[PDB]
């Protein structure tokens, strides 16, 4: 059980890393940039996803 | 208006343990149950911490100030009443002056020309007053950089209590160019030790000061060479960079916590994200 | 069998946009129309709070040169609350405005003034010929020719030593290799495209640290309870059901992440209620079927 519940959150914590964006959170970005600037962004947590 | 003064018992600094104070919530978020890993500054556990006393005798040199600094002083009638921050304290570079008036607390991030041995005097006098006319902190002040005034909160200033009940905390983080103060005041009935056990530090004021500090020094009331003033004590820690594991309660308060680098038991207990390992 | 397929949702009803209360305008108008303008070396600075900025003026007016937002998109620049500004004044001559980019290589913009790689602001340059340029010169203008060392962002230095360019010690007020820390800029109308003076402004900020005060329009609506709502706090945009919580906050707390990264309950503005936030219901719908062969 450990094991399995040991996944799910090291899972659930990867949601909260930058990976190299400038954020960690869609809806700041997207509400925080215009369109033709926010894809190249969200591409980064995407992948990283 | 400056009166030197060495009335003073020159003693050598005195030293004791820093077991587990200074401990302050890190940011205003909330959380509560959980074990947050954070590293910031603090006041490293088990550190020698620098004593001076206050009654005769009289501590009050000058001390330099770098990563902020942990101040903390045990009193009865709180004869402090403030502190003094500044590179140069001669109307020469920006200086921050807290002056805790018995009304409220006024910040005046002013220039200031002090005096060589500045203090509060307020008038010895043992006719069941205290009247001041000894303002001798600075002589000149140019110009303000900020001004500012509290709650009007009027705290005890008399008493001899046989155990000092007023024991007062406060922390001084200056970086990004602002100012920090994080404080929490206990009672409490043992005599001389730097009380064993655990707390917290709320904040209670964040300031934009964007001024260079690397001294400073308390101030406090006080005749220059005679005054009637109770036993008082107050000990200076130097903050350092550290990495904590902090165990918020259901109610949020920040209940315990462990070092980082203390020592490998503490270490593993950092890297297990837990407060117990088992063999 | 059974098969899996277009997991469904809740959907959203209406919408939330409960701002703080609404205050004054913010004095830039002023700023940006200053008697005088500090020099480069001792660029002026000014402090932006408890007030209401409306970024349209700003924006729309033709009164500006050159614009350009890097953190943020000057459109919907005046639905975001910042925790503070910085209002960073002086006036350079026009050649070196590529300098003030974060991350740049020139004598402005490694001598006396530096950014951060992630300076979050907008910066905004405009022309002053007419009023800066002295038909005898601008001199008041100088600027650290050389440093030691170059400074950190955001760190002004205001001495005047007098520069070592070698080793041999700097003696009197000149010596032997040494030289003024300024040197003063001339501005006279004679100049042309990129020698005239300009006046430069940048505009920082800060996130989320303290409940934020300058805000724009306002538009608080209300605090309807149990709806599927799209909620904007401050600026937290976000989904789901708003109810009451049982939960306390100290004096100084919004935010409550309250597991590991989640803006769960949180208090509001205009009041003090310290609600809580549950995304709506969601679940993977899954069809049951005989063979279709057989029926349907
Ligand atoms: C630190 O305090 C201990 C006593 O607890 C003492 O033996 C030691 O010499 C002190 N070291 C310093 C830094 O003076
Ligand atoms: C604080 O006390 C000093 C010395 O008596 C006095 O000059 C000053 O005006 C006082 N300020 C306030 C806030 O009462
Ligand atoms: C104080 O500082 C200001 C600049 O902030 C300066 O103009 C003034 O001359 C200084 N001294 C006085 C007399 O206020
Ligand atoms: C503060 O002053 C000290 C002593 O003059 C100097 O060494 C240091 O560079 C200064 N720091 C800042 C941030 O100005
Ligand atoms: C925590 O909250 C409970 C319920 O309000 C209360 O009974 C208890 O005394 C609180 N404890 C602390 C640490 O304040
Ligand atoms: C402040 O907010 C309250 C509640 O929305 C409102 O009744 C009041 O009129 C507001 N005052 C100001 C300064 O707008
Ligand atoms: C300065 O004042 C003029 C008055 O015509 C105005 O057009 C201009 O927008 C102002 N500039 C700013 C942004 O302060
Ligand atoms: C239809 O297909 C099923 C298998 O999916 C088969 O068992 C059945 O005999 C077929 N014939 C009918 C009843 O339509």
């Amino acid at each position: 059980v450990n094991q399995n519940a040991q996944a799910l959150n090291t899972l659930v914590k990867q949601l909260s890393s930058n990976f190299g964006a400038i954020s960690s959170v869609l809806n700041d970005i997207l509400a925080r940039l215009d369109k033709v600037e926010a894809e190249v962004q969200i591409d980064r947590l995407i992948t990283g996803r | 208006q400056c009166v030197n003064l060495t009335t003073r018992t020159q003693l050598p600094p005195a030293y004791t343990n820093s077991f587990t104070r200074g401990v302050y919530y890190p940011d205003k978020v909330f959380r509560s149950s959980v074990l947050h890993s954070t590293q910031d500054l603090f006041l490293p556990f088990f550190s020698n911490v620098t004593w001076f006393h206050a009654i005769k005798r009289f501590d009050n040199p000058v001390l330099p100030f770098n990563d902020g600094v942990y101040f903390a002083s045990t009193e009865k009638s709180n004869i402090i009443r403030g502190w003094i921050f500044g590179t140069t304290l001669d109307s020469k570079t920006q200086s921050l002056l807290i002056v805790n008036n018995a009304t409220n607390v006024v910040i005046k991030v002013c220039e200031f020309q002090f005096c060589n041995d500045p203090f509060l005097g307020v008038y010895h006098k043992n006719n069941k007053s205290w009247m001041e006319s000894e303002f001798r902190v600075y002589s000149s002040a140019n110009n303000c950089t900020f001004e500012y005034v509290s709650q009007p909160f009027l705290m005890d200033l008399e008493g001899k209590q046989g155990n000092f009940k007023n024991l007062r905390e406060f922390v001084f983080k200056n970086i990004d160019g602002y100012f920090k103060i994080y404080s929490k005041h206990t009672p409490i009935n043992l005599v001389r030790d730097l009380p064993q056990g655990f707390s917290a530090l709320e904040p209670l004021v964040d300031l934009p000061i964007g001024i260079n500090i690397t001294r400073f020094q308390t101030l406090l009331a006080l005749s220059s060479s005679g005054w009637t003033a109770g036993a008082a004590a107050y000990y200076v820690g130097y903050l350092q960079p550290r990495t904590f594991l902090l165990k918020y309660n259901e109610n949020g308060t920040i209940t315990d916590a462990v070092d980082c680098a203390l020592d490998p038991l503490s270490e593993t207990k950092c890297t297990l994200k837990s407060f117990t390992v088992e063999k | 069998g059974i098969y899996q397929t277009s997991n469904f949702r809740v959907q959203p009803t209406e919408s939330i946009v409960r701002f703080p209360n609404i205050t004054n305008l913010c004095p830039f108008g002023e700023v940006f129309n200053a008697t005088r303008f500090a020099s480069v070396y001792a660029w002026n600075r000014k402090r932006i709070s408890n007030c209401v900025a409306d970024y349209s003026v700003l924006y729309n007016s033709a009164s500006f040169s050159t614009f350009k937002c890097y953190g943020v998109s000057p459109t919907k620049l005046n639905d975001l609350c910042f925790t503070n500004v910085y209002a960073d004044s002086f006036v350079i001559r026009g050649d070196e405005v590529r300098q003030i980019a974060p991350g740049q290589t020139g004598k402005i913009a490694d001598y006396n003034y530096k950014l951060p790689d992630d300076f979050t602001g907008c910066v905004i340059a405009w022309n002053s010929n007419n009023l800066d340029s002295k038909v005898g010169g601008n001199y008041n203008y100088l600027y650290r020719l050389f440093r030691k060392s170059n400074l950190k962002p955001f760190e002004r230095d205001i001495s005047t030593e007098i520069y070592q360019a070698g080793s041999t010690p700097c003696n009197g007020v000149e010596g032997f290799n040494c030289y003024f820390p300024l040197q003063s800029y001339g501005f006279q109308p004679t100049y042309g495209v990129g020698y005239q003076p300009y006046r430069v402004v940048v505009l920082s900020f800060e996130l989320l640290h303290a409940p934020a005060t300058v805000c724009g329009p306002k538009k608080s609506t209300n605090l309807v309870k149990n709806k599927c709502v799209n909620f904007n706090f401050n600026g937290l945009t976000g989904t789901g059901v708003l109810t009451e919580s049982n939960k306390k906050f100290l004096p100084f707390q919004q935010f409550g992440r309250d597991i590991d990264d989640t803006t769960d309950a949180v208090r509001d503005p205009q009041t003090l209620e310290i609600l809580d936030i549950t995304p709506c219901s969601f679940g993977g719908v899954s069809v049951i079927t005989p063979g279709t062969n057989t029926s349907n």
